[PDB]
């Protein structure tokens, strides 16, 4: 809403946000294709079956 | 938004990311909205209940008004019930057999037309009675109000002439009119020489406790009955105006008519459709329509008669001068008796209370005559006609006083009047006090040491405080502002010519003492004059001091009701005068250190030659001079007395410091020179410390001048490899002697050469201008201010 557009903090606030959010997509692909089971466990690789 | 960005410019006043100071300006923001919501809170409230009692009364009146024109539906409907069934009676036979004969007043028209005649024509005397009073007529609410219902009686021939205009026949009033003739100005005119003659007897100084209680009721009776009766007229054709210009102007007429309708549109035809709005029925009604000038017309001339008795009593002279308010404020007190009187004896009418403003009319008129132009005494001009205003302010309600508005342009008489007489007085004051001070052997108003005052400048003291009696009397912010600043510019034209001849009391002393002690081929005829200038000058600077004790000390002294805006306009030129009060002490007390020299010329030049270097000129100037501060010294005042011994130790160290271009070649070979400035300097230092005692200015105005004492002997003593820091020192505090003056020390000596003279005083030329630019960006011009010695070729 508030654009805003530009520093102070809006801008400098979203080059964490949007980077944050491709960090997310990391860590979820990697729970994703953690126990996808492209790596067989449980999880990705702590044996339970 | 376009507040948002800059409340974006707002909260980044906080950093750019501050979320503490974000949070902390967000409590700024409630305290904003929190105050704005405070008083938009309060005052939507107030605006709110403004539309509740706004809506609650257009309610209130849409239903309850409607419900009070239409109660007049309910009572007014209810009006229209017995139209046609009331008075339980042949009511048929009331209004039109039994008021048949209501249209048959022959008989009383013809008895009452005929004794309105003959009896009116003995009432032209019985009801018109005078000669003198006897209680106004005797009578007057007897006789002249007789003379007004015989003149209603005979408003059947006055304003009910004006209602039967052609009614049935045309003798009704013709056969009649001269019976109107003894009938109708014999007894309204009749009422108007009892109503004149009321009013003028009511203006008779009692007038009286019974004559103008009758003759006033009369004047208030058919005063107010003719006035609600030629207002029942003037509301006939308002009536009529309301009636039949809704009729003939309806307009659905619609021409409308030629040519008794615009005009007379609304009148509009006598009996009775112009007639029986102030004709029957009608239960008054003719209108009366007496007496018209019982006082309806006739309470202007009552008034009139105290403000054209007052106005009369001016006596346009003023008999003195401006004694037109004596008599006509006395007419102006029985305006106010004659007023309070007649509202005792007539509530309605003849002259209840306007005989006092009306007389206050008569004297403001009357006192802004007397001295309009310069006719009356131009010194007495705006006290009377004020003493009058504020004095017959306070004699009535304050309010039978003389109003002027010519006040103001009077007081600039008084401008022109003071300014040029202090002008010719402040003239003769000066001539006559310069031509005392040149009698050199008496002094002025006797005390033995010197704090003489005088004699014109004490007709200035208090004479002059004697001239500013109607300044502050009157408190004029034009007067004494501007009499007073006018003379202070008279006072500049005082001091210009203290200047001037006390000048030519230097010029005396300076010739007198050429004939004393110093070459006498110099005499002058007006310069006899031995010394004792002394106690003149000083005498000068006390009356400057006591001009600021009356003029300053008078001035804050009195000067008190106003605002300290005008007093101070008083201020701006009494007061700073202080330094104007030794600003004469600028002139003339120099003058007094040079007239302490001038039977001494002869050491003066030659100090710096061999006469002095081992000799006693020396002993001539400092305790000569010393003697001189010890005569001074009881004989002056202070201001002029610390600037004066401070201009007494520099003075005369330029006076030690002449002959610096003599070039004698200085004997500090053989210290005869030294000597004589450090031997000397022991007999040079009691003409600082015993020409001063009683003080201990004795080294303190006199350490500033010991600086060019020692470094100057660090200038012309001392040689090559000590004549540098001689200007370093002398320079950082003495640049106003330039640098050229140890050139003419160097003029003054051979053993300390010219290209000597190039590097020690050329690098210190330039220790002097980029000093300059260095450390003047030394002090002040001094006694060394333009003492700049003349320079060789460097």
């Amino acid at each position: 809403m508030n654009n805003k557009s530009l520093k102070t903090v809006e801008i400098l606030k979203p080059i964490n946000q949007q980077l944050e959010l491709q960090e997310h997509l990391l860590f979820n692909n990697l729970i994703e294709e953690i126990h996808d089971i492209m790596y067989s466990k449980s999880n990705k690789t702590n044996f339970t079956r | 938004m376009s507040s948002d960005p800059l409340q974006q410019v707002c909260d980044l006043i906080k950093g750019d990311l501050s979320l503490e100071r974000v949070r902390d300006i967000k409590e700024q923001l409630l305290k904003e909205k929190s105050v704005v919501e405070y008083q938009l809170n309060k005052e939507s409230d107030k605006y709110y209940g403004e539309v509740e009692e706004s809506l609650k009364l257009l309610n209130l009146s849409k239903n309850s008004v409607t419900s009070i024109k239409q109660q007049i539906n309910e009572v007014n409907k209810l009006g229209n019930d017995n139209r046609f069934a009331i008075n339980r009676y042949d009511i048929l036979f009331r209004a039109t057999k039994l008021y048949e004969t209501v249209n048959t007043t022959s008989s009383i028209y013809d008895r009452i037309y005929n004794f309105v005649a003959l009896m009116e024509h003995i009432e032209r005397l019985l009801v018109a009675e005078l000669a003198e009073d006897a209680l106004e007529t005797g009578c007057p609410h007897l006789l002249e109000i007789h003379f007004l219902l015989t003149s209603a009686r005979d408003f059947q021939e006055q304003v009910v002439v004006m209602a039967k205009e052609a009614t049935e026949d045309a003798q009704r009033t013709v056969m009649k009119l001269f019976s109107r003739l003894s009938g109708i100005i014999s007894k309204f005119d009749k009422l108007l020489d009892g109503l004149t003659y009321d009013i003028v007897e009511m203006a008779r100084a009692e007038q009286i406790s019974l004559a103008i209680r009758l003759f006033k009721i009369y004047d208030l009776e058919e005063r107010e009955d003719l006035r609600i009766e030629a207002i029942r007229n003037i509301i006939k054709k308002k009536e009529i105006e309301i009636e039949k210009s809704s009729i003939k102007k309806l307009p659905n007429s619609k021409n409308t008519a030629r040519l008794q309708d615009e005009t007379p549109k609304v009148i509009e035809y006598p009996t009775n459709k112009g007639l029986y709005q102030e004709i029957m029925s009608g239960t008054i009604s003719t209108r009366t329509a007496p007496r018209g000038y019982k006082h309806f017309l006739i309470n202007g001339i009552n008034n009139s008669i105290s403000e054209m008795f007052g106005e009369m009593r001016e006596k346009y002279v003023g008999d003195q001068k401006f004694d037109v308010l004596d008599n006509m404020d006395w007419i102006f007190n029985e305006l106010i008796i004659v007023k309070e009187h007649i509202a005792n004896c007539c509530p309605p009418h003849w002259n209840i209370f306007e005989v006092y403003f009306d007389q206050y009319y008569k004297e403001l008129h009357s006192l802004i005559t007397d001295l309009v132009e310069s006719e009356p005494e131009t010194i007495i001009i705006l006290d009377i006609l004020a003493f009058d205003k504020t004095f017959q302010d306070t004699l009535k309600q304050d309010k039978s006083v003389i109003g002027d508005k010519e006040k103001e342009t009077l007081f600039k008489d008084y401008l022109n009047l003071i300014v040029v007489k202090m002008t010719e007085w402040i003239g003769n004051l000066e001539k006559a006090e310069f031509d005392v001070f040149l009698e050199r052997s008496t002094p002025p108003h006797s005390d033995s040491d010197g704090l003489l005052f005088l004699d014109g400048t004490k007709t200035c003291f208090q004479m002059f405080t004697q001239q500013v009696e109607v300044a502050a009397g009157t408190n004029q912010a034009k007067i004494l502002v501007g009499v007073v600043e006018r003379f202070s510019d008279l006072l500049t034209k005082r001091q210009k010519n203290w200047i001037s001849k006390i000048s030519e009391e230097i010029k005396k002393q300076i010739n007198y003492n050429h004939k004393y002690d110093i070459d006498p081929e110099s005499i002058t005829p007006e310069d006899e004059c031995p010394g004792g200038l002394v106690e003149y000058l000083i005498a000068v600077s006390n009356d400057q001091m006591k001009a600021a004790d009356y003029a300053v000390a008078i001035s804050s002294k009195y000067g008190k009701l106003v605002s300290k805006v005008y007093e101070k306009q008083i201020t701006n030129h009494l007061e700073g005068t202080l330094d104007g009060f030794a600003e004469v002490a600028q002139c003339s007390s120099l003058g007094l250190i040079t007239l302490m020299f001038d039977d001494l010329r002869k050491p003066y030049q030659e100090i710096f030659s061999k006469t002095w270097y081992m000799g006693s000129q020396a002993q001539q100037i400092a305790d000569t001079l010393d003697e001189y501060l010890l005569d001074i010294k009881p004989q002056m005042n202070s201001v002029l007395f610390v600037n004066f011994i401070d201009n007494v130790i520099g003075e005369t160290i330029i006076k030690f410091l002449t002959a610096l271009s003599f070039e004698h070649s200085f004997k500090n070979k053989n210290n005869k020179f030294l000597e004589a400035m450090k031997r000397d300097f022991e007999i040079f230092y009691q003409l600082f410390v015993k020409v001063l005692d009683g003080n201990e200015s004795k080294d303190t105005l006199i350490t500033q001048n010991f600086t060019v004492m020692e470094f100057f002997m660090d200038l012309s003593c001392e040689p090559i490899d000590s004549i540098l820091d001689i200007w370093q020192k002398y320079l950082e505090v003495y640049w106003d002697s330039r640098i050229d003056l140890l050139v003419g020390i160097l003029k003054c000596r051979k053993d300390v050469s010219s290209s000597e003279r190039k590097k020690i005083v050329q690098q210190a030329t330039e220790m002097l201008h980029e000093y300059r630019r260095n450390m003047e960006a030394d002090r002040e011009p001094t006694l060394m201010r333009r003492f700049v010695l003349e320079f060789e070729k460097q």
